[PDB]
């Protein structure tokens, strides 16, 4: 039912850019907080963003690798999540997530896109 | 910020052994109202996306097989496995969603015998 | 006009609707209450304790008197007739507990012919029936204890013990009456005192005097509960030790096109944290206007709400706003402690705090799951038949209001605190911040 | 230096002046009051609820032995000396208590001598009289109720039912004892407990004892209704189950250069409305200044105000420059019940809201009319000898004032609202306002 | 993490501390009240006193079996079904309280067969031991005072008499109980009503109740005095008029990591004037987490404080930072009465306004003296081995903290003003303030 | 604003005769605390000015003959004369003085047979 | 004793303007409020402004018609009310009052002045 | 502000004879809270500097003899000595510390016949 | 113990300026509020000017006649107390006396040191 995929993903230069793409299905969009996920080739788990609901001013969160490199955003009549990166570097090369948080824990997951700096 | 760490990083275990493996908090999550433990642990399969187990500090999700048991509080958690079969064949992370920035545990993974 | 669906949201559930109904149009009766018993028939060994018992009652009794006499001399026919300069200073309510004190005048002196037949009453209860105009009830205070106790005995135990127990009985007596009828009574020309603060010269038993004057029902019950019943002092003796008092009986009437509104508080969810709205539970409405009620002096029944005096207070237009759909004007409070409710039941349709709260669903088995953007769950029987919290299994209707409702969110208030030196605080930081810019200014 | 006449304007009559008097100086007296009564008479079938009622009553009562040991110990002659590092934590009430409980217990001690005659009482009160160093006085519980009614009763009825009625009538006893004697009495050392909670040990029956003690006036009265009449516990017996209290009577002295003035609130019209003002009622004046004064803690009679303690309390600057003339800083407050008072009597002149109650004159046979600009009207015999007001007809005097009261405007202050949600809300928005003006900055 | 040198250099000097315990996992017995006495005995001469005493004991018990049958009727096995269509609007605690009463109805079933024998008894209190299934206890209300009292004086007064007296005695005893099983009594459906007032039904004997049932202790007090034993009715009898109930007995549980701090609050010195801070007097402290708590409805003991719920109240930040060491943010009130504590003993040191009060030194004779800059004064055996205040002489100990305690000086907080006159006028003159710097702006 | 109205617009009665006139108002005229209608009759001859017949709902200005009676509450309000005399030829009209504007009603005029 | 006296009423051309004057005696001027009120020739009555008193900063009220073109004054000091009016059209010829409101109501009446465009 | 007044200015006493002096404020000196007198008494023999002999109303200061005495409330105040000596000659003065300017007084010569 | 000595007296001529000093020792000299007190030759006692502590924030107090002419500081590093005098009069020849306030009264006194204006 409750159903995530991602695209945008594929090979780009050093210092360069990209957006990813994320489209939802299944329940209602405009509810539920996001999350974008990572994980490294071989390594664990790592947050990268979290954007709100409407109903709190669309509050945005970042982590500190990314905070002044990454734009998360949502599109509510599109149902879509998009995260921009620029100022890309070779550390960046992972699996992405996107996240549909139920509750205040992570309750949907999808496939994931792969981006590769090289 | 809250530091989570896990314990063992691998672990061994034959067809039908009982396991347990431990995660540990540097400060409380339990909440001071409700009276709950924001700690869930998830389970991801080689080539597959992650699952959600355990969202509270005992409450299982939909669709878990019951011999996956969560318990503990405070700093100290537990996740244990009656049972082990076949299938257990991944591995295991524990989270703090009690506040920013939500960090995710090292990952305990599990080998059959 | 009360949005309910956001007071729902915001942690107001609606509660029952009752009536309003205030007391009126009083029916007067007038009895005779006797402060002292006879104790003819053990006069061999009374002692004289009964001198010492009649010296101070004097001392008690002498100020109601002189309170009186000050409305009984400036009082004539004129049709009441009140001379201005002799009283002096008074409110309008001794006014007009002055004209009603000269009004019972007539059947005070009517009564007090039967003087001699008072004295020498020695039953608890007697009546005097000699004319039809002067049908009196008597009540005295320690007859049949001195009947049913102290007479048998008189041949049995030496009577120094006697005379002890006649006087422990009446220094408690005494002991009893001046928590009433001591200096705290400094204006007894008022009506205002209830039956039961009056029934304690007759030892508390209010019951007695009741059954004997009149009939019992559920709005007499209601009556007595509410303070209606009351009664007034209006000639004391100072020789046989003797008072006259006129018991008020009310109706209760109902006041058109109002009502009163209750409303249940729910714990609701926010940025990690629990809250409960600070908003009045008890709104009055009359005739479309909203306001306030001091209900803490009011009796509050199962369908109504009665009280011996209309106690409608104003009320903010801030808060006004806020019960007609500005949510965002209402105050709200931190939740610390861990006992406080968490849902509340509906017209069959249940409000929870499901982050707080675990619920599940008995007819697929599933968890019932709440985001944490949502303040409350609505659940009804579109989406859940039955519900499990807990120990209790319970079916449920269907919701009447918006479809939509679990897909819409609300506009939050501000926070408050509301401990009395948190104000002190609070005050002297706001006159800190004003100083501070008008030093910009 | 209270300006009457503009708060007359602004709905605030003056009323009666009372004089202020306190406590001081005490004369100290000693009794004994004993828990257990005497059986020895019915001894063949008390059973064995003696020992049980003992065993509960020396677990009542160890507590309090314990909590007197603490200061006990650490006293001694130095004229008092204290060790401080032993009592570690206590307050000025406390230590001075401590003292007083050191210098009671020389007479402690005599008293103490007599316990074989205290354990062989048999009646109700007793005066032990062996020699004038230590008259006392001895009041046993329960003892009259067994000599006047289970012994005589001996020989007719089945005398288990004399051990059921026995043990009911103790344990009705502790159940009246255990509010004032149980785990509430944390600090028995001090000296604030009244003489009508002490008599719960003797069934509540404090005219007894102070009949017993001392005399009774109007000023006894007076005293003992405003809580003046105090008593400690200086000795408790855990073998013969027996207290020793010490009683003070303290005299009332007046306060030179100092009084309490009353305003009675009259409702006034503005813009089509009625308005009451929010000024204290009672206010305290000594050496020409002006203050507050906590009266729900007094007694108030018709001439004065009793206290067991000064209870003057600070009074803002606003507050104190409206009391002197300046009325557009006293608050006022909307009237949305019908039940207000609406006029009021002062030194023989009316002062009433003509615009809500209908006033006409007796003496010419007309209506008396208020214009829509003033607040009240003020009435007296220059203009109409006799008024009536719905049944009351009242004579005037002559005011004392302005002659062009009825000709002089008043200005108004702001509105107010004295709801505790409603001051809730009104920080709330007071808060939001400054931020926003601090935005703006 | 208190900053106990500051503030007790503002003076609030710490006092002691206490445990945190709260009421848990109850056990649960039942037993049976009647509400009508067994008169066989003197039947030839009741009169017709017992059909109108029957009338009114079912005017007044109808309402609660009414209020009972709305939740008998809607439960059943499902464990406990419940229709909330059926029950339209309830609580929370209303529920959880109606599955408690599903939950006893098998015991009260049990109990219902033995209504021959519950009808017969003609004691105070009979155990009915026909099998240890139903082993119950049976109270009934007026039946002592009618076996010790009346039929032993039936053949020495006329029984006319003897009927009055039971007529009065019925009487008082409707009294008594109409002020809690009347119309007060809305939700009988809740367990939180305390034994103390469930007892009035039976005299209020609350300790015969008691004993008769369990043991008692000193926790027993405790429990007893916190309001921690409570009661629920689970059934009414209309025809022999008597009713069941489940007395609930629980335990007290400590809470870890948990403890309450108390304050002395002391008056100091500050531009010839005399203050006193306005600081929560009680704070409650749990993991590092500083609160308030509502004291009013706990026990307080010397070692403990003891509740039947959690009463923790938020805190403002402006409090929580004064309290940790910003005293330039505590508030202050100024003291214009001459009965304020003016010095404190803690941990064997003084803390003494020694401007207010005349301190000196015993061991050298010698007056102390307080600079007109400074607050307070801290006394020790350092300078003073042996301080006199009056006529108190005490030795004192060594100070823990600071050597240089009485050379360091505190910032002052701003004054305040807590009468509620006074807070309507402050909030009143800052609207003003902040109208006027809008109005600039 | 509240509008008012009149009925009839004319009425011709007979000397003796009882007569009754009626005014309604499209709101409530009654105040919430001194329960007082803020209604007012007058009376205006032909060649004159106007004049107060009733200020309050029922209470008569002094000077008035007993003859004029004011009754009613709410929005309906009477005024009846028992016996019309000769010197009632006039034009009543009815006002409310509640709040602004303090509009006049239509007037109704009385003839003599 | 109460006496109300109108006084420059006449006729004037359309588009003019002129002020009318009322002169009060027997009560006390400056505790009341005062109103004018014109009723046209054969037609009811019909309320034109109010001015209230010192007490109550002199507030004043208008009619729709008239709230744009007519200014109501008052004298304490000679006890007199003015009306001055400007833009008069063929609609404003009718009889003015000069009213005395005594309580809420209209307590006294004068006997009024002409006022006539043509 | 207040005005201090002293009496007599001058006076002679023989030795062994009891004197008194007086001095007088034009307002209380009485605190209202903690019921104390502002009013000090200082002595200034000649050559020296002025010494401080009382400070309250009536409390000795350390060394001076027990044969001074000061007494006196409200606004009158008084100072005595017992059996002056030849080594009182001195000019006695008094003082209020209430409030600002906080003046002295005139000053009271003292001399030994 | 307690002691308090004046320098800087003497003979100036008028219209000039002078500064007394008050050298302090044997108590803690921040804590109290200090005073000067001059009187001239043969006549009484009269208060000139107090400055107070630290935690008042150095408030000072001046007479009506020296109070736009003197200036009252102290160093409370160097436990001194300090009187600038300008513009000297003929009526300020006095003895001068450094006063340490005890309580709210004058505690102890200096010798005094001679100003002479000629
Ligand atoms: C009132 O009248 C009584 C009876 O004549 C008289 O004794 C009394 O002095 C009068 N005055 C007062 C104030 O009671
Ligand atoms: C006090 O003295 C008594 C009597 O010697 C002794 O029993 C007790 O232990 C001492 N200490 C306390 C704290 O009561």
């Amino acid at each position: 039912e409750v159903q995530l995929v991602e695209s945008g993903g594929g090979l780009v230069q050093p210092k360069g850019s990209l957006k990813l793409s994320c489209a939802a299905s299944g329940f209602i969009f405009n509810t539920y907080a996001m999350h974008w996920v990572r994980q490294a080739p071989g390594k664990g788990l790592e947050w990268v963003a979290r954007i709100r609901s409407k109903s709190s001013n669309y509050a945005t969160y970042y982590a500190d690798s990314v905070k002044d490199r990454f734009t998360i955003s949502r599109d509510d009549s599109q149902s879509m999540l998009y995260l921009q990166m620029n100022n890309l570097k070779t550390e960046d090369t992972a699996m992405y997530y996107c996240v549909r948080e139920g509750g205040y824990y992570f309750d949907y997951w999808g496939q994931g896109t792969t981006l590769t700096v090289s | 910020d809250i530091v989570m760490s896990q314990s063992p990083s691998s672990l061994a275990v034959s067809v039908g052994e009982k396991v347990t493996m431990s995660c540990k908090s540097s400060q409380s999550l339990l909440h001071v109202s409700n009276q709950k433990n924001y700690l869930a642990w998830y389970q991801q399969k080689p080539g597959q996306s992650p699952k959600l187990l355990i969202y509270w500090a005992s409450t299982r999700e939909s669709g878990v097989p019951d011999r996956f048991t969560g318990s503990g509080s405070g700093t100290d958690f537990t996740l244990t496995i009656s049972s082990v079969k076949a299938e257990d064949l991944a591995v295991y992370y524990c989270q703090q969603y009690y506040s920013y920035p939500w960090p995710f545990g090292g990952g305990t993974k599990l080998e059959i015998k | 006009i009360l949005h309910y669906e956001k007071l729902s949201k915001i942690g107001l559930v609606k509660g029952v609707t009752r009536k309003y109904k205030i007391k009126s149009n009083p029916l007067t009766k007038d009895i005779v209450i006797k402060m002292i018993p006879n104790v003819s028939n053990m006069s061999q060994c009374t002692g004289s304790v009964m001198e010492n018992y009649k010296t101070r009652l004097n001392g008690i009794l002498t100020p109601i008197k002189g309170a009186l006499e000050i409305y009984k001399n400036n009082t004539h026919d004129c049709g009441v007739c009140m001379a201005g300069v002799a009283i002096g200073i008074a409110t309008a309510a001794q006014i007009t507990a002055g004209v009603a004190l000269y009004e019972a005048m007539k059947n005070a002196d009517n009564i007090n012919k039967l003087k001699s037949s008072i004295e020498s009453t020695n039953e608890a209860v007697v009546k005097l029936q000699e004319t039809a105009e002067k049908t009196v009830y008597v009540f005295t205070a320690l007859q049949d204890y001195i009947n049913t106790n102290l007479v048998p005995t008189i041949d049995k135990i030496p009577c120094k013990q006697t005379e002890l127990s006649l006087d422990l009985a009446l220094s408690k007596y005494l002991s009893d009456l001046l928590f009433v009828f001591g200096p705290n009574l400094q204006d007894p020309v008022s009506n205002s005192m209830t039956i039961q603060a009056i029934s304690q010269a007759f030892g508390g038993n209010y019951e007695t005097l009741l059954r004997t004057l009149g009939y019992a029902t559920e709005d007499f019950d209601d009556l007595l509960e509410s303070d209606s019943i009351t009664g007034q002092i209006i000639y004391v003796d100072l020789s046989s030790y003797y008072i006259i008092v006129r018991v008020y009986f009310p109706i209760l009437t109902e006041i058109q096109q109002a009502y009163i509104q209750e409303l249940l508080p729910v714990s609701f969810n926010n940025d990690n944290s629990e809250w409960i709205s600070i908003v009045p539970n008890f709104i009055l409405v009359r005739n479309t206007l909203i306001s306030n009620i001091e209900i803490g002096f009011c009796l509050i029944t199962k369908r109504s709400v009665i009280c011996n005096q209309d106690y409608a207070t104003p009320m903010t237009n801030n808060m006004r706003e806020c019960l007609t759909g500005s949510t965002e004007k209402c105050p709200r409070e931190l939740v610390v402690s861990s006992h406080v409710p968490r849902f509340a039941l509906s017209n069959g349709v249940l409000f929870a705090n499901c982050i707080s709260v675990t619920c599940q669903c008995q007819t697929t088995g599933r968890a019932i799951s709440q985001s944490g953007e949502q303040t409350l769950l609505m659940i009804d029987n579109t989406t859940c038949p039955t519900a499990v919290l807990g120990n209790v299994i319970i079916s449920l209707g269907k919701y009447l209001g918006s479809v939509n409702y679990n897909s819409e969110g609300i506009a939050i208030g501000p926070p408050v605190f509301t401990d009395k030196v948190d104000i002190s605080s609070q005050i002297s930081s706001m006159n800190q911040s004003l100083q501070q810019s008008k030093d910009y200014i």
